[PDB]
RNA sequence: AUCUCUCUCUAUGCUCUCUCUC
RNA sequence: UUAAUUGCGAUAACGAACGAGACCUUAACCUACUAAAUAGGGUUGCUGGCACUUGCCGGUUGACUCUUCUUAGAGGGACUAUCGGUUUCAAGCCGAUGGAAGUUUGAGGCAAUAACAGGUCUGUGAUGCCCUUAGACGUUCUGGGCCGCACGCGCGCUACACUGACGGAGCCAGCGAGUACAACCUUGGCCGAGAGGUCUGGGUAAUCUUGUGAAACUCCGUCGUGCUGGGGAUAGAGCAUUGUAAUUAUUGCUCUUCAACGAGGAAUUCCUAGUAAGCGCAAGUCAUCAGCUUGCGUUGAUUACGUCCCUGCCCUUUGUACACACC
């Protein structure tokens, strides 16, 4: 199986921006998986996903498609993710987009030495991705500084 | 019941008349991938060639294959009727047989072949493309090719 | 499962030593920590219950409720 | 955080699809207070009621 | 104090009668074991080649030491089921009718099941008193 | 304890002390810990059913469904989806194989433990559509106490139903290995999870 | 003197007609 | 207030009549009455088996004795009864006790006034009127056709599997329906591996089919996360059956062929207790065929006991440049 958070910490933080990709539709949003952080489950509540009164959900929104959001509420003890979509400001929204380019672009790297060789992939992962991430940020940054 | 550990004596897939068979799969229904092979029938064969069904893909042993494919090739000898195999009576040589892998469809084909030069319904119909036995195109078999 | 249908030595073995500590053996939990996965395992199962090794709870088929003895 | 209050008399039942309920809750710790609370589903008198909320209260349901 | 069928478990009592047929010689086999699928309702034919044919009989022979008046073709609807049509909702059909023709047959061979002069088939006591046999070999086993 | 002598066999354990005293299919029916303040005639126990499969009405008054056994309760909602609509009698094997896996894993009396996990699931604040206009404005509601623990035991069995869904795990172990979860201990469980987020999407609103 | 306090888009539509005897 | 123009009451209205209710029909309760080889027992004969000292389980139209179950018939039963509080203490309501039962005890069946330009002349010998009326739109025979298929909806069924499927083996139902001036429902015994043959009898009815030994379920297995033994559509080929006539598989049964289909978008139906759903069965159609309806009966949940937000409805007031009446 594989697995494995994009970033260097295993749980969320407090206002970390980032991309959902929309599963299924319940009550009170969407059990999205985030695709800045793991695959961890966590949802939308309705009031915080869109700034006006759109009345259509399958739009604006779209089950498969990705959205620009944020994380509001993290409890780090066995995992929870309150999220929302209307707290990310103008702008901001090309960042987080760049952000997420990113985060995929590092995922692609990290499959293909896996399948070369399978052997455990957080021990691939410890020795390709997070030191770099712990030294700067993020991987994508470091991997650009490598190119250049 | 079995006790059996058993060593590196099995080895899994097997090329057994032509068409691939899989790994440790229930004998019979290993036997069943091949065409013209069918559950029940396979089951009889089994029972036939004198082979214990609870067994493994890989176990069998070449002799009792053999044996298997004598009992599935040629069925009439080891006491299968007419009730029991794919062309009963037969239209080419009045005997019955037991066809199988690259046999049924050639037939088939054949029988497609003879249905069109002598211009019947059923013919007709599968040159067409449509449904024969009695369907309502009003609704079935929208899925085309 | 990716096949892992085999009454193996080792596996055997790895399941002898594997069935106790943990109090809870069932064809289900083979498959869970990765030995055999599927019909063999129930065998498996059959033939540990000879005498000793894992006792029975259970008074009913297709779910098995076995226990090691403590 | 943890609250539980004893429920007495039911104010009736609010709502634009309505079924919740307006309850009169008492304290069981001090029962110097009687509040309003929106209460969802089967509520009688005499039962403890666990409050996640402290001190907040709506009255009509719109 | 002692035993008689109806008190003893049923498939229990149903598997050692057939422990015991097999164990005796005399049964009279047809030339088709396992090759029916017992009912045409049914869809595959019963597993573990040997025998099953014995349990059948000696369902039967349970059957009517409990009742009095049974012929073939209530047998027969007393067996088999539902048959999956497929797309179209199952009916209830009965067994493969011959089958337990046979298996009455191979009975009165045995000479543990008669005919009464009503219609149908009734027990021998002989046969009474194998059944019997087999509730006390049931009763040792279990205590 | 105690041999009565009839005509009839009577199974040894039937003889001893479950003449004496009448508590479950040989299980505790004592014990009697709700975690929560009283919660007593919504949470049942007391009355001791030897099988939980019991036919009465308990849809003909208000209040009068508490009076179910919570096994018996469990069982029925265990009976759901296509498949298992009817055939109660399954429900009740099913129910009995998860007692002797609890019995099996962390020891304990299983009811106390099913119990526990009733009281740990369940929240306190819910959500329902207010509406201000129909629109996505939901104002945070706590809930009554039988309603809750109904809701704890519906997301329980379906927390079972997910884990089944394609899987070598039978219902019941699965079940189990939920209830125990919801209990305490990693609080991993499906419907206990579900439970919280409700409870923070409750939070967030008003 | 006891109120309590709720909320928004929504456009148009062409096919008749009927009395008695005092 | 009540399900209710149902009450109580205020009273230019008073006394009414439909409607509702009552009423019928059944479903529940009657160890009460009348009764019963066409319904079951009870004891004992007559035997069979195992314990054996009495016994348990049966078989048998042997007597005789009843009637609780099964049938019906007369009847009875609940009327909100009994309190507890609430309400101008009236009308009533919610809770508790007792009760076979307290939602009008559940469900029906009849359903007012007024209509609709609803539906039908394709139920009729119920018909007005117009037409065609002898190479006839009459009539019957032969053969198609309504069953065609690039598509779009509407019902329903089977599935998407482990609570599964596949084997065994447990074993339990209620409505029916069924022969004459014809060819019914069919038992029991032999054929066949199924379907279905076949000599016989029973039954033009509580008796015989039939205890409709029905499924789903129940237990022991086998299989085991796999579009895989899940799914059985589509195709072949063959054996019967009904019919004068089966090709455009009538159906059935054996075989092989194994696709779409990983629980279903926006949408929307149905349901508040023996109900929902699962599961059958019989009947209607029927010569042959149920995926259909109509009635039973098994299995039996979850959640409400409320509000008017959407969708309607009811009355009261209100505003209408609308009565083909907001289309
Ligand atoms: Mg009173
Ligand atoms: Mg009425
Ligand atoms: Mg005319
Ligand atoms: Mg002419
Ligand atoms: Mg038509
Ligand atoms: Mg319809
Ligand atoms: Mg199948
Ligand atoms: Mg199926
Ligand atoms: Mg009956
Ligand atoms: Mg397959
Ligand atoms: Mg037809
Ligand atoms: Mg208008």
């Amino acid at each position: 199986t594989s697995h494995c958070r994009f970033y260097e910490n295993k749980y969320p933080e407090i206002d970390d921006i980032v991309m959902v990709n929309v599963q299924q539709i319940a009550e009170m949003g969407a059990y999205v998986k985030l695709l800045e952080y793991d695959n961890i489950e966590g949802m939308i509540l309705l009031s915080e996903l869109s700034r006006r009164r759109i009345r259509s959900i399958q739009k604006l929104i779209r089950v498969g498609k990705n959205d620009v959001a944020v994380v509001l509420r993290v409890d780090k003890e066995k995992g929870y993710i309150d999220l929302s979509k209307r707290r990310v400001s103008s702008e901001d929204i090309i960042k987080c987009e760049e952000k997420y380019q990113k985060s995929k672009t590092v995922h692609s790297i990290l499959r293909y030495c896996a399948e070369k060789f399978q052997i455990p992939l957080e021990e691939l992962y410890k020795t390709i991705a997070w030191p770099l991430s712990r030294k700067f940020g993020h991987a994508y940054e470091a991997f650009k500084l490598s190119i250049i | 019941s079995l006790v059996v550990q058993e060593q590196g004596s099995f080895q899994h897939i097997l090329r057994l008349l032509n068409t691939n068979v899989d790994g440790n799969i229930n004998v019979v229904y290993a036997l069943t991938t091949i065409r013209g092979v069918g559950r029940r029938y396979a089951n009889l064969v089994c029972k036939k060639a004198d082979v214990d069904l609870h067994k493994r893909a890989g176990e069998l042993t070449q002799e009792e294959l053999e044996r298997i494919v004598q009992i599935m090739q040629n069925p009439t000898h080891y006491k299968i009727p007419a009730w029991f195999l794919n062309r009963q009576k037969d239209v080419n040589d009045g005997k019955d047989y037991h066809s199988l892998a690259n046999n049924l469809e050639s037939k088939l084909r054949d029988d497609l072949e003879r249905l069109k030069k002598i211009r019947s319904h059923r013919g007709i119909r599968h040159f067409w493309g449509l449904r024969v036995r009695g369907q309502h195109t009003k609704t079935t078999g929208r899925r085309r090719a | 499962a990716k096949h892992a249908v085999v009454l193996d030595q080792d596996k055997f073995d790895r399941i002898m030593k594997e069935a106790p500590t943990y109090r809870y053996v069932s064809v289900s939990v083979l498959v869970d920590r990765f030995k055999l996965g599927g019909s063999l395992a129930r065998v498996a199962l059959r033939h540990l219950e000879n005498e000793g090794i894992i006792k029975p709870v259970s008074k009913h088929s297709k779910q098995a409720i076995y226990t090691r003895a403590t | 955080p943890v609250t539980l209050a004893k429920v007495i008399k039911v104010l009736g039942r609010t709502g634009s699809r309505g079924g919740v309920t307006q309850v009169r809750v008492e304290f069981l710790e001090d029962t110097t207070r009687t509040i309003v609370r929106n209460v969802k589903g089967p509520v009688r008198e005499g039962d403890i009621l666990v409050l996640m909320e402290s001190e907040r209260e709506a009255r009509r349901l719109r | 104090p002692g035993v008689s069928v109806r008190d003893v478990p049923a498939q229990d009592f149903i598997n050692n009668y057939a422990s015991f047929l097999q164990r005796q010689g005399k049964l009279e086999v047809p030339g088709y074991v396992d090759i029916v699928k017992t009912s045409a309702g049914n869809e595959l034919p019963p597993q573990d080649s040997e025998g099953w044919f014995y349990k059948r009989a000696a369902s039967v022979a349970r059957h009517i030491y409990l009742r009095k008046q049974v012929g073939v073709g209530k047998l027969n609807k007393l067996y088999g089921g539902a048959k999956n049509r497929g797309v179209r909702p199952h009916k209830h059909v009965d067994a493969s009718g011959s089958i337990n023709r046979k298996v009455l047959q191979s009975l009165e061979k045995l000479g543990v099941v008669e005919i009464s002069p009503k219609g149908g088939r009734r027990i021998s006591d002989n046969g009474l008193r194998d059944l019997d046999r087999i509730a006390a070999a049931t009763l040792e086993d279990e205590e | 304890f105690v041999p009565v002598e009839l005509a009839t066999t009577i199974p040894v354990e039937i003889q001893q002390a479950q003449q004496e005293i009448k508590l479950f299919n040989k299980w505790s029916f004592e014990d009697v810990e709700v975690k929560d303040a009283s919660l007593v005639d919504y949470i049942q126990i007391s009355k001791p059913i030897y099988v939980a499969h019991t036919a009465g009405r308990y849809a003909n008054k208000r209040f009068r469904k508490a009076q179910c056994p919570i096994v018996e309760r469990l069982t029925n909602s265990l009976m759901m989806n296509g498949r298992n609509n009817g055939k109660k009698l399954k429900a009740v094997r099913i129910v009995k194989h998860t007692l002797e896996i609890i019995n099996v894993l962390t020891d304990q009396n299983p009811l106390q433990v099913v119990v526990d996990a009733i009281i740990n699931s369940g929240p306190r604040e819910d959500t329902t559509r207010v509406g201000g206009g129909g629109a996505a404005r939901r104002q945070a509601v706590d809930v009554s106490p039988l309603r809750r623990v109904n809701q704890s035991i519906a997301l329980l069995t379906i927390g079972a139903r997910e884990a089944a869904f394609r899987n070598i795990k039978t219902i019941a172990e699965t079940l189990a290995e939920e209830l125990i979860n919801a209990a305490k201990g990693s609080s991993t469980s499906y419907a206990i999870k579900k439970k919280d987020e409700l409870e923070r999407v409750a939070k967030s609103n008003r």
